[PDB]
């Protein structure tokens, strides 16, 4: 079963970010392991002194933490040798990238032309990892909770219509209704992110134009015959933003929708960690309540082993979106698989 | 001097229509009489059309009247974020056109109804962008905080704490009145058991005549507006204190209108006639302003306030020495030509603040916590473009105001 | 704030037309004829219902959607049936099959694409939409089945517009079908799952209030339909008129629905005296309460006695005080603080309108929320694993292209539902 495996990194501030406001020293690192933290701002929290983003001092556990000099590379290191071993094992594996917005997920996930992300980087160790082999991807995204698939041809106007959820023999829920493409190589994987790109839906916001609109879902499903199966799936959450309150229109809708699914995930862990702790004949888990909680229910609750990624946002403003952020980490980190 | 008036949320529309009518009439101003300096803003046009179709439709500027066909929504939210939002720009234009058009003004005194959908939300974002726009100015809203067992909304708490979160930051002086309270009056000071929403707004309508209105006028104790904030509020907290009536007898049933000073003004600190489920259980008081109108002599006055400060019984805060605010205005209250109450020629106006509201915060705070537990309704407010964030943040917020009204006083 | 009214099935068709017979009434609007309304009020708000063409024909917005001709081919055929526009005619020749599957997959699939055509002409009609009345039958093709296409496709189109559900479930008693469990479960799968305001109807409910409340000897299906008929009015319509309290679908729903489920809702109608004799004319407000309030008089099977509630929702509409209204209702939640959950400080939310019904008064319009409705789901569920079991009339389904785990998926949601209900009702 053991502890989800959670690893906490930080971006560094960008040149534009620090000009607009310089407050560093919010993060500190103690041991590679832990976290310290001492955040600065404007103002503390008005109230008695306690829990303020003024000055204030807090302890942050997970198994890595990564510093803003190193990038994907690090990761790819640690995380992306022993996580693909697994799915070639034939183990379940699943991996997501949680923060709030500007954290630099699609960093982590995409990653840049000279810095390649998890994804790229683990589909080059699936190669030295890996008798009859059969291999397929899916890619879709979730936007205004509606699902697209990515593998669709590109045109004007294009629906692949909702996902089937519906659960089949097996009790674990199963995702329908996507087109799969067989994988000869990593360029043919890397093809289907490309196209997925324009597919997906993309906006800008104030904090950051790179910025998603929708989750993107990446599914690989491999199949052994020395048939084994087993199944990687890198998920690319979006995340929370501040940026509702500047911005208006379809992009308030957009992030309305994002901003209520990314808390039932945080309801159901909760739930889940509370499951830990008490026996029996205590609170169900939220799986029900939303579409995107039932399909990551396998990943929560069910098979397969998880890892998540966490990106932190050093800045201020960010620091109660963020705290949230760290605090879901810390309560998913209590239940085992 | 001036100062204009924000009517927002479905309660606070209804509420407006009839305190801006007991002005009209003690000023010769019939339906079709010059402007007012108000706004009236929700997102239910069925109510705000009701000023449009009921009395005193041609008696407002179609352009004080701003109406969201959307969705009302009975939650913050929605109201503050989403929908609201698209109201703001409008709104805010108005109430910048009509600020510059006047001659110095003094402030908006704004009126909303914390447990409601756009008395919640809109006034929120309405308060916040306008502390910015007009730091320089005061800011005193009439607000009618939630019954204490009498709600109506399910969710009625949550609105309140998330507005009580952005108010408190922003506002200077927000004066309450209890909704439920307000029937107890009607039944123990008028005997009436067919009390309607447009009655409980013509008690509001009255006291609110002798706030702004009546001392707007001229006469021999003069107060602007500044000295209320300043005098009734201790801390830069946009501390909450409670408005109360004295005059308050049934035109029908008892007949005693010749009631001396001395005892109009001692029927204010009585419990059962405070306008407020907030019963001096230990609220001590701390600042207090006594707002007559009509025949009072300032000797008269300045004898009836000493009696009281030697009653012991109405305990004042240690660090407070004196604090009492003698407003004497000229013209005598006005009742409604056949409405229900008596019209005498003296009224006692008499609002303070009171460390008595670490009761009905908490009372509120437990009614949100109870609920927060399990998140309930909360869902609603996430997928309208919010989060834990708003929540969290504003009941470890709030808190430090049931701490503050308990360490600022019950402490020598 | 328009709407758009659904007729699906034949039940849903049937109880449609009496709906319109009544709503009409409420508006002074005559079949063909213009707005002969007693008053002006029955028509500051008319658009919500109605479309805006010639001058004097104000066309209900609603579709009918069947695979069954004879009814569709009734309804247009006797009195305010020919108050519907032909493009809301939305027929289907077809096998129309008691058939969840032959409604949903077979022949409903066809029919749908034609639907969508025109669930889109009314959306865009005026004003801003607010959401989308759906009724129908959980115990046929047409109703369960179309109906349960209709919702997941309308709820993808526009899931920012609210979803109100009247369903017919089947009574315990006596079932009006033999597949009807099968037809329920299906339907009830996607509802839970799409629509956001649920109001289940019991054909044995109405006929026992129906019997015992009105001295009616025969009861009709014209008649138990227009009672029914007589409660969805005072939900929405009502709700869209003046008020010293107004509400609406949105506060409404924002007020009654704790947990995203959808959850079941009881309705309930006020003033339920008989006509002759009965006329006490008792409608004070205590009276009301004392009914509503009651076993007797809701509209599902199960007591709300056995079992908590959640929300509450008096929706008034007659001239009254409201100190002796939001007074009653907490009295109400402290003689019975048993049933009536505790970590809820204010279960009931008081709404107020002005303008009553026609010839009546005043009366109200109940809609409960108690976790009792349990005692519904469970009955269902059982019923149908019974005959599931031993596969009954699954062969029925698969043969219209079904799936075996697909009966299995249904169940296990109903049967979670279950759960959760019962996670608060303790
Ligand atoms: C002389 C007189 O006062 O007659 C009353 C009457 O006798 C009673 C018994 C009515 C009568 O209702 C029934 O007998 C009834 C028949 C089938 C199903 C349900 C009820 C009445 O038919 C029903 C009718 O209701 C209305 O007019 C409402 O506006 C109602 N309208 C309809 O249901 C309707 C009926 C036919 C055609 C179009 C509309 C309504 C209620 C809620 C929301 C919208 C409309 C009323 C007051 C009466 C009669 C005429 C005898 C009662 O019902 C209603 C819904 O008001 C039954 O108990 C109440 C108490 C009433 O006093
Ligand atoms: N005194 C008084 N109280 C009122 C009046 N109308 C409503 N209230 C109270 O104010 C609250 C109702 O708020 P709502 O009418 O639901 O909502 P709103 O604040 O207008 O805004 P929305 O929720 O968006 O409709 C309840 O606590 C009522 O008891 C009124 O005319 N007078
Ligand atoms: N109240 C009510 N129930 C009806 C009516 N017609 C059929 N029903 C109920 O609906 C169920 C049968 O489904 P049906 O409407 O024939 O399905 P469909 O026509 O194939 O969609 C039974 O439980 C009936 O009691 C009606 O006019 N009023
Ligand atoms: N570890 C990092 N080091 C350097 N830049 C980073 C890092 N993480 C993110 N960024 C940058 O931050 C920006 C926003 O990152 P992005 O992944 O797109 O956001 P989101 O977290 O919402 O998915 C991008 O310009 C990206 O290149
Ligand atoms: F790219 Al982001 F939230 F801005 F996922
Ligand atoms: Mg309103």
């Amino acid at each position: 079963s053991e502890k989800v495996k959670v690893y906490l990194r930080i971006r560094p501030f960008l040149t534009s970010e620090l000009d607009r406001q310089e407050d560093q020293g919010c993060v500190c690192i103690e041991n590679t392991e832990t976290l310290v933290l001492q955040a600065p701002k404007d103002s503390f929290a008005l109230k008695s002194n306690e829990r303020g983003v003024g000055q204030a001092t807090h302890k942050f556990t997970f198994s890595q933490i990564f510093g803003p000099e190193v990038g994907q590379v690090a990761f790819f290191n640690l995380t992306m040798k022993e996580m693909v071993k697994d799915v070639l094992k034939g183990q379940n594996w699943l991996i997501y990238t949680y923060g709030v917005t500007n954290s630099g997920k699609t960093y982590t996930i995409q990653g840049t032309s000279k810095d390649a992300g998890i994804l790229p980087q683990s589909l080059a160790l699936i190669f030295n990892s890996l008798i009859r082999f059969s291999v397929w991807i899916s890619f879709f995204e979730i936007y205004n909770e509606l699902l697209y698939d990515l593998l669709e041809p590109p045109s004007h106007q294009h629906k692949r219509q909702t996902l089937r959820l519906c659960e089949d023999q097996n009790g674990n829920p199963y995702v329908k209704d996507l087109n799969w493409i067989h994988v000869r190589d990593v360029e043919e994987a890397w093809k289907l992110l490309k196209v997925g790109r324009k597919n997906q839906s993309f906006a800008s916001t104030h904090m950051n134009q790179q910025s998603s609109r929708s989750h993107s879902i990446f599914s690989i499903r491999i199949l052994h015959l020395q048939p084994k199966i087993s199944e990687l799936s890198l998920c690319d959450l979006a995340g929370s933003e501040r940026c509702k309150h500047q911005k208006s229109g379809e992009r308030l809708k957009e992030a309305g929708n994002i901003n209520t699914s990314l808390h039932t995930l945080g309801r159901c862990i909760a739930a889940l960690r509370q499951n830990q702790q008490n026996r029996s004949k205590q609170n169900l888990i939220p799986f029900r309540d939303s579409k995107l909680t039932r399909v990551f229910q396998g990943f929560f609750t069910g098979r397969g082993r998880s890892c998540m990624i966490v990106n932190v946002n050093p800045c201020a403003s960010t620091y109660d979106e963020t705290l949230h952020a760290a605090k879901f980490s810390a309560l998913a980190s209590q239940l085992v698989h | 001097r001036e100062c204009i008036s924000i009517h927002v949320g479905q309660a606070g529309v209804q509420i407006g229509n009839a305190c801006w009518e007991l002005y009209c009439l003690e000023h010769g101003i019939q339906p079709d009489g010059h402007v007012p300096r108000a706004v009236f803003v929700d997102l239910e046009p069925t109510v705000i059309d009701e000023v449009r179709t009921g009395t005193y439709r041609q008696l407002f500027h179609p352009e004080q009247l701003i109406t969201g066909k959307e969705d009302a929504a009975n939650n913050y939210a929605r109201g503050h974020y989403t929908i609201g939002k698209e109201i703001i720009d409008l709104v805010l234009d108005r109430i910048r056109k009509l600020a510059d058009q006047c001659t110095g003004l003094q402030g908006f005194s704004v009126f909303h109804s914390f447990g409601g959908g756009t008395g919640s939300g809109f006034t929120s974002l309405l308060m916040e962008r306008l502390s910015v726009d007009y730091g320089k100015k005061s800011k005193l809203e009439f607000s009618i905080y939630p019954a204490p067992q009498v709600s109506t909304a399910v969710v009625e708490p949550y609105n309140s704490i998330l507005t009580t979160h952005t108010t408190l930051e922003h506002s200077d002086c927000a004066f309450m009145v209890d909704n439920e309270a307000i029937y107890d009056i009607c039944r123990r000071n008028l005997d009436i058991e067919r009390p309607t929403y447009t009655n409980l707004n013509r008690l509001i309508g009255q006291i609110v005549s002798s706030i702004t209105a009546s001392l707007r006028f001229d006469g021999a104790l003069n107060v602007d507006l500044t000295e209320f904030q300043t005098n009734l509020v201790p801390y830069p907290r946009g501390h909450f204190p409670l408005a109360t009536y004295a005059p308050v007898i049934s035109a029908e049933k008892a007949y005693h209108e010749q009631l001396s000073v001395a005892e109009i003004t001692n029927a204010c600190f009585e419990p059962a006639n405070q306008m407020v489920k907030c019963d001096p259980r230990h609220g001590k008081y701390m600042a207090c302003c006594l707002l007559y109108r009509g025949d009072v002599v300032p000797k008269d006055v300045n004898a009836a306030i000493a009696t009281i400060k030697t009653k012991r019984t109405i305990q004042f805060v240690d660090w407070c020495p004196t604090g009492f605010k003698v407003g004497i205005n000229y013209e005598p209250p006005t009742v409604v030509p056949g409405g229900d109450l008596a019209k005498v020629q003296r009224a006692v106006c008499m609002l303070s603040n009171t460390t008595a509201i670490a009761e009905a915060w908490a009372r509120l705070d437990h009614k949100f916590d109870l609920m927060y537990a399990k998140r309930a309704f909360v869902h609603w407010y996430v997928g309208e473009g919010m989060e834990e964030g708003e929540f969290s943040e504003a009941r470890e917020d709030m808190a430090a105001l049931e701490k503050d009204y308990e360490e600022v006083g019950v402490d020598s | 704030r328009e709407i758009v009214h659904i007729q699906a099935g034949q039940c849903g068709n049937q109880i449609g037309a009496k709906f319109w017979e009544v709503i009409s009434d409420e508006h002074g609007i005559d079949p063909t004829g213009s707005y002969h309304g007693d008053s002006d009020l029955q028509l500051e708000r008319i658009n919500v219902y109605y479309n805006e063409a010639a001058g004097n024909k104000y066309v209900p917005r609603a579709i009918l959607v069947d695979l069954e001709p004879g009814t569709m081919d009734s309804v247009r055929s006797g009195p305010f049936g020919q108050i519907f526009r032909p493009d809301n005619f939305v027929f289907g020749q077809s096998g129309a099959g008691n058939n969840w599957a032959k409604g949903h997959y077979t022949e409903g699939a066809e029919l749908v694409d034609s639907v969508l055509d025109v669930v889109r002409k009314e959306s865009e009609s005026c004003d801003c939409l607010q959401g989308f009345q759906l009724t129908h039958s959980l115990g046929g093709g047409t109703g369960s089945g179309m109906g349960t296409l209709l919702i997941s496709k309308i709820r993808e189109e526009y899931p920012d517009r609210i979803m109100n559900t009247f369903s017919v479930v089947p009574s315990p008693k006596v079932s009006d079908t033999v597949v009807e469990p099968y037809n329920a479960t299906l339907s009830v799968h996607q509802l839970v799952e799409n629509t956001d305001e649920t109001y289940c109807i019991d054909n044995e409910a109405l006929y026992d209030i129906c019997f015992r409340t009105l001295k009616l000897t025969t009861p009709t299906y014209g008649d138990l339909n227009h009672l029914v008929s007589a409660t969805m009015s005072g939900v929405t319509t009502c709700l869209r008129f003046p008020g010293q309290l107004n509400a609406d679908l949105r506060k409404l729903a924002v007020n009654m629905v704790p947990f995203p489920r959808l959850h079941f809702f009881m309705p309930g109608f006020a003033p339920l005296t008989s006509r002759g004799s009965q006329q006490y004319r008792a409608l004070t407000v205590p009276e009301l309460t004392q009914q509503m309030f009651d076993a007797k008089n809701m509209m599902a099977a199960c007591d709300p006695r056995h079992g908590r509630y959640l929300t509450v929702a008096a929706v008034f509409r007659g001239r009254m005080s409201m100190k002796e209204v939001d007074e009653q209702m907490l009295n109400v939640q402290n003689k019975n603080s048993s049933y009536f959950v505790e970590w809820i400080p204010n279960n009931v939310k008081t709404a107020v309108c002005d303008i009553p019904p026609r010839g009546l008064k005043m009366s109200a319009t109940f809609i409960g929320n108690s976790t009792a409705i349990q005692e519904l789901f469970k009955r269902i569920s059982e019923q149908f694993t019974a005959m599931f079991r031993r596969k009954a009339f699954l062969h029925w389904y698969t043969g219209e292209g079904m799936d075996e785990m697909e009966f299995t998926e249904a169940e296990s949601n109903m049967n979670d539902l279950v759960s959760e209900y019962q996670q608060y009702q303790d």
